[PDB]
């Protein structure tokens, strides 16, 4: 049970979600931010 | 008859010809019927020719045991070097087949006529008002022909040397010229794929972005291309439009807005790009060959430390220990 | 055999070309 | 709804465009990039397929490159974090771990290209053609760098990333596959290279049949980027060929399909010859040919010919090309000719 | 048109044509099980792979009888 | 404001500077034969 | 005009730009190691 | 029966069958060398 | 024909563009110099160093043999002082 | 040892010779 | 020589088939009236 | 044999005439305007 590969799997899993975040963070708050019509 | 000579003139030069057949064309039409027509004989029916002057007769004709991938018109023997040799210089058409012969007529009547080709693209351009110079972009592929035809073996000092005319014939020109020359690391081939590549990809390139943006005037159940009329004043498709999607692709400014310097960069490209692969060939041919990085790369001690140009000569010495197995006799091979 | 299914193929390339440039539709102009 | 807000912004018409598919284009995009120029200059390739392959080594810009990982990884992924590398970078970097990483990136970012192309040309109101297009090349990409290797033993033999690098992978496929011989390599050429004919052809015979809008010497300048009339004369051009060669267009709108369908089709013929050489399925030889060789020793075509030139590119290539199978070729049993 | 025993029978099941939900329906609650499905590839993938290793699960024709 | 046609030329030679370093380096370095 | 500073395009032009020079550098040392 | 309304008639022009015509025979030319292998 | 952006032009030949970057682009030049002249560059990427491809008497090469015990294998490779 | 010295100063010898011209601003 | 049985027939329904297929249209086309 | 050569070089001649008389005939001229 959750050998070195799965903790593994996982740190990448997480440091994936992490990068997404990031990103639609950033990018949800500069839209809201400016685009006037 | 307001004068026959005066008359031929006017017919040879006339522009109401199905075919034009100009002043180049004079010559062009019989060099270019005597290539076709010893050509289609000699690949079909041609009996085996010793191409390496080794008396070891290379078969390359249908008849003789090939299909169509493998066959090919034989080279003129390395006896024969670069000496003429007409069918009038045989004491008979079987020493004349056994020889390669036919080859020179062939090479010969074709570059002859393929030049007049060019000479052609010419004047009927002038005869119809066109500016020139599409006779120039053609330049490029003859200057190839010639290159690979008699530019190589003037070069190497054989006709035996020029490039087969099959399929695996060409193949063989390929493979053995990379051992002799390592033309891959030419800076000249290089160029010239990237004009070949380039063009392919231009070529997509603008045929997409056109045929894309062309305006709507046909029917959902018809023909795309029917919107279009032979002999159209306006244009068939919206180069604003193109220009618009293309230049957010990348980006504004590297984008074409202008047809006329789109088309110029068309051919601009391929014909230039091809140009120097015939540089290439043609100066690979006086021996001037690509980098050669052989052990270049060597450690602290002196020890070699390999690298991708090495693992390339491995292969280039394959091809040059196997290629001509039994025609050499000594340990430099010069020629 | 095979020789002349090669052969066969290229006469009938040839007589295509033929047909091709002697027998195409004439290429007419704005009334098309 | 911050959706529309989001889309909004990203649709927003910039210098570089960016849009949703940027958000898969641009991060990958730039990393394949990044990582080819890091290895290039910095990554060796010793413990890999001991070859110095990188400008710290003394490589040059022909020589250097992103070589693939050992035979040993098969066809590992080989992540960063993964049981390979660890966590561990500098490893990582030792084991190739960056090839996998270009591959795969620039595999996305091709993905992410195309369906900007495919946004854009919504956005913008025009047909997709010119996505339907980049196929061709995703085709050619996916086939060699993935589905090729993917057939093969490991990573190992997929065409490493560098210019010289690249040359090997021909030789190879000469030396092994015989892939010259192949019906679809052939079609291959037969359109890149009518391609590149399609595209020099076409753009002189436009700009020696062009009608005059100006003055000057230089007709550049003599052009209406707002349409109205062609440009250059469609109907004399027609005549032109039609006398030269015989045959000549005469429908623009096909003229330019022409050119999509000839390169794309021919890159894509390429791709299913390499998709069978994946498996080894290839076209090697002819064997009535062969059987002919066999019984009578004087038979011989430019084919046998070149078949021994592979035997030569297997004999002297093999062992400094494939390290893992410790080949030891006694100079004895070396195919040679005479003298050479 | 021309109805039919079994057509009659059928035609409820088609009929609700253009009937869509309103607004962004059930698309976020999509949107995870996709996420989910997504995460559960790329881990039979990794398996298969042998990037991620599982006392237990031996991936080779071993681990068979 | 720094005339154009001097920010080139001057780019330029810059270029032409760095890139013949590298092909100096091409006899010199480790990429030698020597 | 009254033109911004900080923009996406500089962004972009910096990502390459910063590491291009960093690594001419890189490389333009190189050509003087030796053994 | 109804003459179904969904039917549109069929077209080849002559230069198509041209087009045609030399892919399929090139082709031809191009594979009976493996065919007959 | 526009967008928001400042014309490059413009920024190319405004003194203040060259009175920042003639600290800026140096500044990069001399650090990446530094990364390899300092021998950094070769630890951050296990490059070997003119003096480490081979251990003295060996002419073997280190080829890395095994997927799993890769980086462990690695490692005792350049214990030989390679 | 180092004529480096010498194409340095014929090199900005050729924008110079126009440069100089943008100043006494004539005849480009 | 020593080829294939069947390469023959391959070759022949490979051409024939096809080309048979454009033409039907062709003269179906080539026939409607106006 | 010897003959083919004759025949062969008379045939040449002919078709280099044609060509070489052909543009001295006041080639320029043949065009749609100024000549
Ligand atoms: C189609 C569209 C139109 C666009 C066209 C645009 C124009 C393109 C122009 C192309 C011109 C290319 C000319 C190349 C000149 C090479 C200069 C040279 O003599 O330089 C030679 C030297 C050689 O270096 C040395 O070469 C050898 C020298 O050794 C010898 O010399 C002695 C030392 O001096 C010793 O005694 C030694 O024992 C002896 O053997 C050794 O190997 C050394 O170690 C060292 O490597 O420099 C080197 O080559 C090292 C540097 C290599 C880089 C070269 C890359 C060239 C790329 C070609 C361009 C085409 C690309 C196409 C892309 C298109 C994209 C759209
Ligand atoms: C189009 C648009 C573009 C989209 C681009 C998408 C980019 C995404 C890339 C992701 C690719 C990951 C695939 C990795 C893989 O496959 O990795 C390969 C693995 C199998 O790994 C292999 O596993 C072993 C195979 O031997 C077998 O035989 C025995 C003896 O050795 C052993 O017991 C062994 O356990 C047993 O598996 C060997 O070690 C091999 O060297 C290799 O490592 O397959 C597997 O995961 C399962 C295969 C899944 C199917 C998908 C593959 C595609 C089809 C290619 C077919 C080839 C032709
Ligand atoms: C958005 C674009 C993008 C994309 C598509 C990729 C894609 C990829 N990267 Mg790259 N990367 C990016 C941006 C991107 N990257 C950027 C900007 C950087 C710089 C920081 C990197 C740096 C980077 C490195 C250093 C490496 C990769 C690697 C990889 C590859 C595999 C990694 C993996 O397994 O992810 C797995 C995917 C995820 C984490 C997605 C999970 C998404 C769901 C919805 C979240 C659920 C989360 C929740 C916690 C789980 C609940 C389940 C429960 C049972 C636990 C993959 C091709 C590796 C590689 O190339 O290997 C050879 C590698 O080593 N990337
Ligand atoms: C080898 C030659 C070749 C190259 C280099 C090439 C390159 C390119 N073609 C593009 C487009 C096209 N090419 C097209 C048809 C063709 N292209 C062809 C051949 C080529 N096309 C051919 C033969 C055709 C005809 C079928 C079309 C129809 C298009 C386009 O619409 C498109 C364009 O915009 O036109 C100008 C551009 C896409 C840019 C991009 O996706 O950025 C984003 C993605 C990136 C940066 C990821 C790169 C990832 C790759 C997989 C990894 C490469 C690894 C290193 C970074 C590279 C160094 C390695 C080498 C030394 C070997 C790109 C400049
Ligand atoms: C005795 C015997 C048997 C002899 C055998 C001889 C022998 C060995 C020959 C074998 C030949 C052989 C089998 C080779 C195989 C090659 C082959 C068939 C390849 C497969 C092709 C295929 C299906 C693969 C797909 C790739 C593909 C689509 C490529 C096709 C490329 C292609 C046909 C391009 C043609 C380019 C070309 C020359 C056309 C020019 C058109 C033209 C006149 C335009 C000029 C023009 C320009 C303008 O700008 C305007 C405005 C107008 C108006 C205009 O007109
Ligand atoms: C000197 C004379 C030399 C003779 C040259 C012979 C030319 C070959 C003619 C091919 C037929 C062309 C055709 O059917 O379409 C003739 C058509 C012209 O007809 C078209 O009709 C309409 C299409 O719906 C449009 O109006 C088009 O614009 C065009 O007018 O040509 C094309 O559009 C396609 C361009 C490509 C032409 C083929 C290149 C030839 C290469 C042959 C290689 C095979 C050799 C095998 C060797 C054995
Ligand atoms: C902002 C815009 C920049 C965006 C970057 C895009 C990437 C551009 C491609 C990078 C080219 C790498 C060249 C390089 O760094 O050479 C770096 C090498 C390093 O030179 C090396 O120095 C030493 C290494 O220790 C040794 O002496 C070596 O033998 C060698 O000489 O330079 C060269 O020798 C080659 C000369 C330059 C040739 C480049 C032309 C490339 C043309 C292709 C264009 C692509 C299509
Ligand atoms: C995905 C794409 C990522 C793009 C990342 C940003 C790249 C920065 C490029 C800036 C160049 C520019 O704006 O044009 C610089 C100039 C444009 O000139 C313009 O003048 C003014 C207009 O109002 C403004 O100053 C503009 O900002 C711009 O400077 O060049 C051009 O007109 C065309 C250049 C096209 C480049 C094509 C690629 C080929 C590069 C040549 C190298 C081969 C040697
Ligand atoms: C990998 C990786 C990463 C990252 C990184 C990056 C992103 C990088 C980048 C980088 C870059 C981005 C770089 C660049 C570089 C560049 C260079 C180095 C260049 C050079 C150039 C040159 C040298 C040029 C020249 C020329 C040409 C080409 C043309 C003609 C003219 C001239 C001569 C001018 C991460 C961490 C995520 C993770 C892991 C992996
Ligand atoms: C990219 C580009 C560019 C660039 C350029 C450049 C960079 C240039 C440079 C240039 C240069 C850099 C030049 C130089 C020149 C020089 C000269 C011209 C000289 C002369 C000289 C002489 C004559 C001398 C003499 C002598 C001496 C000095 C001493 C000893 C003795 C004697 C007497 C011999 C431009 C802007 C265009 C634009 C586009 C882009
Ligand atoms: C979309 C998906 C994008 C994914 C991007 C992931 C990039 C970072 O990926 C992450 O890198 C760090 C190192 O910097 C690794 O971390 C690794 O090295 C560090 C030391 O440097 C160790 O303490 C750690 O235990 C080890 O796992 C993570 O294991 C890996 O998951
Ligand atoms: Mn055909 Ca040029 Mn390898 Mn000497 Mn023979
Ligand atoms: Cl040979
Ligand atoms: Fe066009």
């Amino acid at each position: 049970t959750i050998t070195p590969s799965l903790k593994g799997f996982f740190i990448g899993l997480l440091s994936g979600a992490v990068v997404l975040g990031l990103t639609f963070a950033v990018l949800i708050a500069i839209s809201q931010i400016d685009k006037v019509q | 008859s307001a004068n026959l000579w005066e008359r031929f003139c006017n017919w040879v030069t006339s522009t109401d010809n199905r075919l034009y057949v100009g002043w180049f064309g004079v010559i062009m039409i019989p060099t270019l019927l005597a290539a076709t027509i010893c050509f289609v004989i000699a690949f079909i029916a041609a009996p085996p020719v010793d191409i390496d002057g080794i008396r070891e007769p290379v078969s390359g004709s249908l008849l003789y045991g090939n299909n169509i991938i493998t066959g090919a018109v034989v080279p003129s023997s390395n006896a024969i070097g670069l000496h003429f040799y007409p069918i009038w210089e045989a004491a008979s058409l079987d020493e004349w087949l056994y020889n390669g012969g036919p080859y020179q007529l062939i090479i010969f009547h074709f570059l002859l006529g393929a030049s007049c080709y060019m000479g052609r693209q010419w004047e009927l351009s002038y005869r119809l008002g066109m500016r020139p110079w599409i006779c120039v972009a053609y330049s490029a592929p003859l200057a190839s022909a010639f290159a690979v035809f008699l530019i190589y073996p003037i070069g190497q000092g054989s006709f035996s040397d020029g490039m087969p005319l099959g399929i695996s014939g060409t193949f063989n020109f390929m493979i053995v010229f990379q051992a002799e020359h390592n033309i891959l690391m030419h800076p000249f081939h290089q160029l010239g794929v990237a004009g070949v590549f380039g063009g392919a990809l231009f070529c997509a390139m603008h045929g997409s972005l056109v045929t894309s943006s062309l305006i709507r005037e046909t029917t959902e159940t018809e023909s795309a291309n029917y919107g279009y009329k032979f002999g159209q004043e306006e244009e068939t498709y919206n180069i604003v439009a193109a220009h618009g999607y293309f230049g957010r692709l990348i980006f504004q400014y590297a984008s074409f807005n202008n047809s006329r310097s789109l088309h110029f960069f068309l051919a601009a490209w391929p014909v230039v790009g091809v140009w120097f692969t015939a540089l290439g060939i043609s100066t690979m041919a006086f021996n001037l060959n690509g980098f050669n990085f052989n052990h270049s790369v060597i450690d602290a001690k002196g020890n070699v430390i390999n690298t991708w140009a090495d693992i390339i000569n491995r292969a280039n010495l394959g091809m040059e220990v196997m290629h001509e197995r039994n025609a050499h006799n000594f340990p430099l091979d010069l020629a | 055999m095979e020789t002349i299914t090669y052969v066969f193929i290229f006469a009938c390339i040839i007589a295509l070309f033929f047909f091709a440039i002697f027998f195409r539709e004439p290429p007419r102009i704005t009334k098309k | 709804g911050w959706f529309d807000i989001l889309d909004d912004w990203l649709k927003r018409d910039r210098f570089v465009f960016v849009g949703w598919s940027g958000i898969l284009l641009f991060p990958c995009a730039y990393l394949a990039l990044g990582g080819w120029l890091t290895g290039t200059t910095f990554v060796t390739s010793w413990y890999t397929h001991g070859l110095a392959s990188s400008y710290l080594e003394g490589c040059n810009f022909l020589t250097v490159a992103v070589s693939t990982p050992a035979n040993s990884m098969g066809h590992s992924l080989l992540l960063l974090w993964g049981p390979e590398a660890q966590g561990d970078f500098t490893r990582w970097c030792q084991l190739g771990g960056l090839w996998t990483f270009i591959a795969l990136h620039g595999a996305f970012g091709l993905i992410g290209f195309m369906l900007r192309q495919f946004e854009i040309a919504r956005l913008v109101g025009v047909r997709p053609y010119n996505a339907i297009a980049f196929s061709a090349p995703i085709a050619v990409f996916v086939s060699v760098f993935l589905i090729y290797p993917l057939g093969q033993s490991s990573w190992f033999f997929a065409p490493s990333f560098g210019v010289a690098a690249i040359f090997r992978f021909l030789l190879f496929f000469q030396g092994f596959h015989n892939w010259t011989l192949n019906p679809f390599h052939m079609m291959g050429v037969a359109g890149v290279l009518g391609g590149a004919l399609l595209c020099a052809i076409h753009g002189a015979t436009v700009e020696n049949t062009l009608f005059q809008d100006g003055e000057g010497a230089s007709t550049f300048r003599a052009f209406n980027p707002t349409q109205a009339e062609e440009t250059y004369s469609m109907v004399t051009a027609n005549r032109f060929w039609s006398q030269i060669f015989g045959i000549a267009f005469s429908n623009k709108r096909w003229l330019h399909f022409f050119m999509l369908f000839v390169p794309v089709t021919g890159l894509w013929m390429s791709a299913i010859g390499v998709v069978g050489l994946a498996l080894n399925l290839r076209s090697y030889d002819f064997i009535s040919q062969e059987i002919r060789a066999a019984e009578d020793p004087e038979f011989e075509t430019f084919y046998t010919k070149n078949l021994l030139l592979n035997e030569g590119i297997r004999a002297w290539m093999a062992p400094q090309d494939q390290p893992h199978e410790n080949f030891v070729f006694p100079e004895e049993v070396l195919p040679r000719g005479n003298a050479l | 048109a021309r109805r039919t025993w079994l057509g009659d029978i059928l035609r409820p099941l088609n009929s609700e044509y253009g009937k869509v939900a309103p607004g962004w329906g059930t698309t976020p609650l999509m949107a995870v099980f996709m996420g989910l499905f997504l995460v559960f590839l790329l881990i039979i993938l990794e398996i298969y792979n042998s990037t991620l290793i599982l006392d237990g699960v031996n991936v080779s024709w071993k681990a068979l009888g | 404001r720094i005339p154009l046609w001097i920010v080139a030329t001057v780019a330029g030679m810059g270029v032409i500077v760095i890139v013949g370093l590298f092909f100096y380096g091409a006899y010199a370095g480790l990429g030698s034969s020597l | 005009v009254s033109y911004p500073i900080f923009t996406v395009r500089w962004v972009a032009v910096h990502t390459l730009a910063v590491p291009t020079i960093f690594f001419l550098g890189a490389i333009a040392a190189m050509q003087f190691i030796q053994r | 029966m109804e003459p179904n309304p969904n039917r549109q008639p069929v077209e080849l022009n002559r230069t198509s069958l041209y087009l045609g015509l030399l892919l399929i025979l090139v082709l031809a030319l191009l594979f009976s060398s493996y065919f007959f292998n | 024909g526009t967008t928001g952006e400042r014309p490059f032009s413009d920024i190319i030949t405004s003194v203040r563009y060259w009175v920042i970057h003639s600290i800026t682009i140096p500044a990069l030049f001399i650090a990446g110099w530094l990364f390899v002249s300092t021998g950094l560059a070769y630890d951050v990427f296990g490059t070997p160093r003119p003096d480490s491809y081979y251990a003295q008497e060996q002419r073997s090469i280190p080829l890395v043999t095994d997927r799993f015990e890769a980086k462990q294998q690695v490692e005792t490779f350049l214990e030989q002082l390679k | 040892i180092a004529q480096l010295t010498m194409i340095a100063m014929i090199g900005i010898a050729g924008p110079m010779i126009i440069f100089l011209l943008a100043v006494r601003r004539g005849n480009l | 020589m020593e080829v294939n049985q069947l390469g023959l027939i391959a070759t022949a329904l490979f051409v024939l088939v096809p080309s048979v297929f454009l033409i039907i249209l062709y003269v179906q086309t080539e026939s409607q009236q106006k | 044999m010897e003959t083919l050569k004759i025949t062969v070089y008379i045939v040449v001649t002919f078709f280099v005439l044609l060509f070489v008389f052909g543009f001295l005939s006041g080639d320029p001229a043949r065009n749609p305007k100024r000549k």
